[PDB]
């Protein structure tokens, strides 16, 4: 996460983190419910086994109130296309269910239109992980967030270099120092709404690690909310 | 009626349906008796930061 601010006790519960064999972090993750975490489905390419991980906030000490949980199947969404990261979101279903404490709880899932109408007009968005601080630097060690701004649909497409599909959206800085990166990819993209925040955004992708000129580009969780819940259910 | 003056007065989720405005809540949640505001009814519901 490059910028932004550091995630205090509670304040980031539904993250979740994909680590491999190595037990490094190598992506992020949503809590939707005890059995089912949230991904970017081009992270499942970067490690051939792996476990998800919650309630973790320094990847070096121990709040004691982490859990890594493993893989019963992982629900990626057919029509992925690594070459353009279209349709790019996954579920995992976890073998044994999330026991939800301090640090550790589901965030909701919106209704689509109430959400792209209410939610998604919202001035900003939040997105965190354990990534890259910096573009060539080195991966984060505590859970950070940042506060990523709603991108005009529009300027999001003239700013690109590749095509923004209606399965994917813009949020960040134009110049401003603050961006996702390396890491955070599938990392939870929340909306906040009278106190309680709402599932919105999948790290998708991005040209470099807040570049001047250069935006964030999220996977639109409001269109696949269908696919999600009958993917709830394995399908 | 009009989930737009401020979300139809709902707690989250609003419906125009028809005339007047309908509210409903995230699932873990019930709608409280006024018919607005959304009670959680487990210890750790969605989208609120743990205490
Ligand atoms: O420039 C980079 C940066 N990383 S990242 O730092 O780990 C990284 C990873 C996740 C991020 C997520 C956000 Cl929201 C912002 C920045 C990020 C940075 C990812 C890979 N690339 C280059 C590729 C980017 C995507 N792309 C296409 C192809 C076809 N159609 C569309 C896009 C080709 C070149
Ligand atoms: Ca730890």
């Amino acid at each position: 996460i490059v910028g932004g601010q550091e995630c205090k006790d509670g304040e980031c519960p539904w993250q979740a983190l994909l680590i491999n064999e190595e037990n490094e972090g190598f992506c992020g993750g949503t809590i939707l419910s005890e059995f089912y975490i949230l991904t970017a489905a081009h992270c499942l390419y970067q490690a051939k086994r792996f476990k998800v991980r919650v309630g973790d906030r320094n990847t070096e000490q121990e709040e004691g109130g982490e859990a890594v949980h493993e893989v019963e199947v992982v629900i990626k969404h057919n029509r992925f296309t690594k070459e353009t990261y279209d349709f790019d979101i996954a579920v995992l279903r976890l073998k044994t269910p999330i026991t939800f404490r301090m640090n550790v709880a589901p965030a909701c899932l919106p209704e689509r239109d109430w959400a792209e109408s209410t939610l998604m007009t919202q001035k900003t968005g939040i997105v965190s992980g354990f990534g890259r601080t910096h573009e060539k630097g080195r991966q984060s060690t505590r859970l950070k967030m940042l506060e990523v701004p709603y991108v005009d649909r529009n300027s999001c497409k003239l700013s690109s270099s590749f095509i923004i599909t209606q399965n994917m959206f813009c949020a960040g800085y134009d110049t401003k120092q603050e961006d996702a990166c390396q890491g955070d990819s599938g990392g939870p993209h929340v909306t906040r709404f009278k106190d309680t925040y709402f599932v919105t955004g999948i790290v998708s992708w991005g040209e470099g690690c807040a570049r001047k000129g250069k935006y964030g580009i999220y996977t639109k969780v409001t269109a696949f909310l269908k696919w999600i819940d009958r993917s709830m259910k394995t399908r | 009626k009009l989930c737009s003056l401020d979300n139809g007065d709902c707690d989250q989720f609003c419906h125009e349906e028809q005339n007047s405005v309908v509210c409903s809540c995230a699932r873990g949640y019930t709608l409280a008796d006024n018919g607005k505001a959304c009670i959680p009814t487990g210890p750790y519901p969605c989208g609120k930061q743990t205490l």
